């Protein structure tokens, strides 16, 4: 579980406020959220790798009640 | 499958006329007759709701199309195990009622809370709350009564109840699950998610209103969805 | 109202005096009811008129119906107070059909003032001069069948203005049983030849007409050809 | 009262040889005219089949053989309760009824 | 709920055997004993089950097993899938595409 797939975000949100985002619930060790080079912009869905598994499986409990600019955060395992 | 729309009501039709007119069916519950506050007389329409769904049958099939105070009334649904409604307002636009089987005989505890939840027997519950989270092909998620965003909410029996069990599974859309640590919040299936199976108490079907439950997936919210009334 | 319960229980003029001071005018009405059913003369008609007295109205109409006559009429008149109208009043129009013509008619005619009572009323003329004028205004309020119907009044009240009604439903439809509403005014020759004209204008009509001045198979295959390789049957 | 009853005939095996269980009944519903692709204010009572064109039939009465519990309240919605409630679908000989 | 079992079973042996009317006057226990309260039901149940050892008080000689078995076994799915396709192909074909050609 230590990773997480995250959809549907506004690419005023970066990597830094996922950062800041999720380790609100439980320490984002690795971070990835695409940066698109062709046009300079994100899609918004994310990557998250933890210390092990348990913060990850908590996450999926609590986790998917984010709300990136007014909208929906998907969070599932991965 | 208890409530009934009954319309084409003259005048001088009133709660008192509609009770004597349907009591000959089955025992009433609750009788209701909008007004216009301006000209203190109804709008031609009201809801009766019958203790029992095969009354209501009964008298959809021998009142519909019969004669009230002169003129011919219009009766059918309006949107063991127990059935509640909920009346939908999209935006300031009904939408239209979505009917609701409990499956009491699988998990009672969880089905009479939403059903007194429906109701307001115990002093709170749904009406007027909103569907605060709303996912295309997944789910439409109210109940929470309190602070109306996903992190409120109380059950009949306190703050949190627990999982009954996990029988009914998500197997499709239009089912009732427990959001959770059951509260009131509660969803509304919009596709089968039985990826979360084991996790949230199943605990009830939609019978009628499958369009309306579809025209709030519409939001997934761009517009408020509002439990304009529910009950039993 | 616990002790006017149980003196309810317990249980003429003190009695009212003591439920009068108990009051639960339902209960009064249950009372009254009680009476007309104990009674089941002219005493019950006297608790009628203590129950007068007291001020549902329907249903003490329905008493007085069991009190069943000008009397009654009055009754109809205390229906008439209990309302400025709504299906009770309809009941009270046909308590005043069922059994005085005038007072089914004046009922008739409230009816009528809103289509429902225009059909009982128009009922009230098919068991009929005044009815026939009700349903011949009815058939001229302006269908073919109804036109039928109004050749049967003709048929049955009653020459020329039936001619100029039959010009109506001519007008109206030039199609075959106009002959026979031709017939009733030889009532016959003459509407036969009407018969026969109307048959030049469009079969077995005319000589019905013929008949009137005065086989059914074949004038069945004619049928056949008046029907609205198909013009060779017609031929054969 | 008085009722309509439509009876709706389909092809006779002719172009229906060319069969891969593709959804393979007809569907009525009942649409208001307020939405056409001029005049409106009028219902009509829609039947539709996956190859075939869609038909309409003009409803000026506000209501005629809509009847009252007809059947003893048994839940197959298939479609809506108009469906099942006053249809006939002869597959075997490709006729669609509708009361 | 030992107790209530035992209660309910033992009225339930010596009713199978007019005591009980005699009981419920000469003594809120048996309160199950109207139709009203719910587990009178179950009570009807073991009465008859009792009134059944009676009927044979007679040995029991029972291959056959097997055969009635067999006959119990041969004393809905599709279609709710069949509907599932009709109400997909409802909510989707196009409404107003009319070509109609006459009225009622």
């Amino acid at each position: 579980d230590a990773t997480v797939y995250v959809g549907g975000l506004d690419e005023k949100v970066s990597e830094p406020l996922l950062w800041e985002l999720f380790l609100q619930a439980g320490p984002v060790v690795n971070t990835h959220m695409p940066k698109d080079r062709v046009t300079g912009q994100h899609q918004g869905y994310g990557f998250v790798e933890f210390l092990s598994e348990e913060d990850a499986d908590y996450a999926i409990k609590i986790m998917n009640m984010i709300k990136l600019y007014g909208k929906p955060i998907r969070v599932n395992k991965a | 499958k208890r409530v009934l729309y009954v319309g084409g009501l003259a005048e001088e039709v009133d709660d008192k006329v509609l009770h004597a007119a349907f009591i000959p069916f089955g025992d009433i519950t609750d009788i209701q007759i909008p007004l216009d506050y301006e000209t203190e007389k109804h709008r031609g329409f009201a809801f009766v709701e019958f203790e029992l769904a095969e009354d209501a049958a009964a008298a959809i099939d021998n009142m519909n199309e019969s004669e009230l105070f002169g003129r011919t009334i219009r009766v059918n649904l309006a949107k063991s195990n127990p059935q509640v409604y909920m009346d939908i307002k999209i935006g300031n636009k009904p939408a239209g009622r979505i009917q609701m089987l409990l499956r009491s005989d699988v998990v009672p505890m969880t089905a009479e809370n939403f059903r007194c939840l429906c109701t307001h027997e115990k002093g709170f519950g749904f009406k007027g709350s909103s569907f605060h989270r709303i996912i295309p092909q997944f789910m439409c998620q109210g109940g929470d009564f309190t602070n109306h965003n996903g992190t409120g909410g109380k059950s009949i029996y306190g703050k949190k109840f627990d999982d009954e069990n996990f029988i009914l599974k998500h197997t499709g859309p239009g089912l009732l699950s427990m959001a959770n640590t059951n509260g009131s919040q509660f969803f509304l299936t919009c596709d089968k998610t039985d990826w979360l199976d084991g996790k949230h108490v199943v605990f009830g079907e939609v019978t009628e209103g499958l369009d309306v439950l579809r025209q709030i997936e519409a939001q997934g919210p761009k517009q408020k969805v509002i439990i304009a009334d529910c009950g039993e | 109202l616990r002790s006017h319960p149980l003196p309810e229980t317990a249980v003429f003029l003190k009695l009212s005096p003591e439920s009068a001071e108990e009051y639960y005018l339902k209960s009064s009405d249950r009372l009254d009811e009680a009476a007309q059913r104990l009674a089941t003369v002219n005493d019950e008609r006297f608790v009628s008129k203590a129950g007068k007295s007291n001020y549902h109205e329907l249903c003490d109409l329905i008493s007085q119906n069991p009190d069943k006559q000008s009397l009654n009429v009055d009754a109809i008149i205390r229906g008439g107070l209990t309302r400025f109208t709504q299906l009770g009043k309809l009941w009270c129009s046909l308590a005043d059909y069922y059994i005085s013509g005038h007072f089914e008619k004046a009922r008739d005619v409230y009816e009528e003032a809103i289509v429902m009572t225009v059909r009982d009323f128009t009922q009230v003329f098919d068991s009929y001069e005044e009815s026939m004028i009700a349903a011949k205004m009815e058939t001229a309020s302006e269908e073919e069948e109804d036109d039928v119907d109004l050749e049967l009044r003709l048929a049955r009240f009653e020459l020329i203005s039936r001619r100029p009604l039959l010009l109506n439903s001519v007008l109206l439809r030039q199609n075959h049983h106009v002959h026979e509403w031709h017939k009733r005014v030889a009532l016959g020759r003459p509407r036969e030849i009407i018969n026969t004209y109307t048959e030049a204008v469009q079969p077995f009509k005319a000589t019905g007409k013929p008949h009137t001045l005065w086989f059914y198979e074949d004038n069945g295959q004619l049928d056949d050809a008046r029907v609205i390789a198909t013009k060779v049957n017609f031929k054969q | 009262r008085p009722g309509y009853k439509v009876t709706k005939q389909r092809d006779s095996e002719m172009g229906q040889q060319s069969d891969y269980p593709e959804i393979a009944m007809p569907r009525h519903r009942f649409m208001s005219a307020y939405e056409q692709r001029p005049d409106r204010r009028w219902q009509y009572l829609l039947m539709a089949a996956e190859p075939y064109e869609t038909i309409a039939f003009k409803v000026p009465s506000r209501e005629i053989d809509k009847a009252e519990g007809k059947f003893w309240t048994h839940w197959n919605r298939e479609t809506k309760q108009f469906f099942l409630q006053f249809h006939f679908k002869m597959e075997k000989p490709p006729a669609p009824p509708s009361l | 709920s030992a107790f209530d079992l035992d209660v309910v079973k033992l009225t339930a042996q010596f009713v199978a055997r007019q005591f009980l009317t005699q009981l419920m006057q000469k003594e809120y226990q048996f309160d199950f004993l109207r139709p009203q309260h719910s587990l009178f039901n179950y009570f009807t149940k073991l009465v008859e089950q009792y009134t059944k050892i009676l009927i044979p008080p007679s040995k029991l000689k029972k291959r056959e097993v097997l055969d009635q078995v067999c006959y119990r076994v041969e004393w809905r799915k599709k279609e709710e899938e069949e509907k599932e396709k009709e109400r997909v192909a409802y909510a989707q074909i196009d409404w107003h595409d009319f070509v109609v050609v006459e009225t009622v």
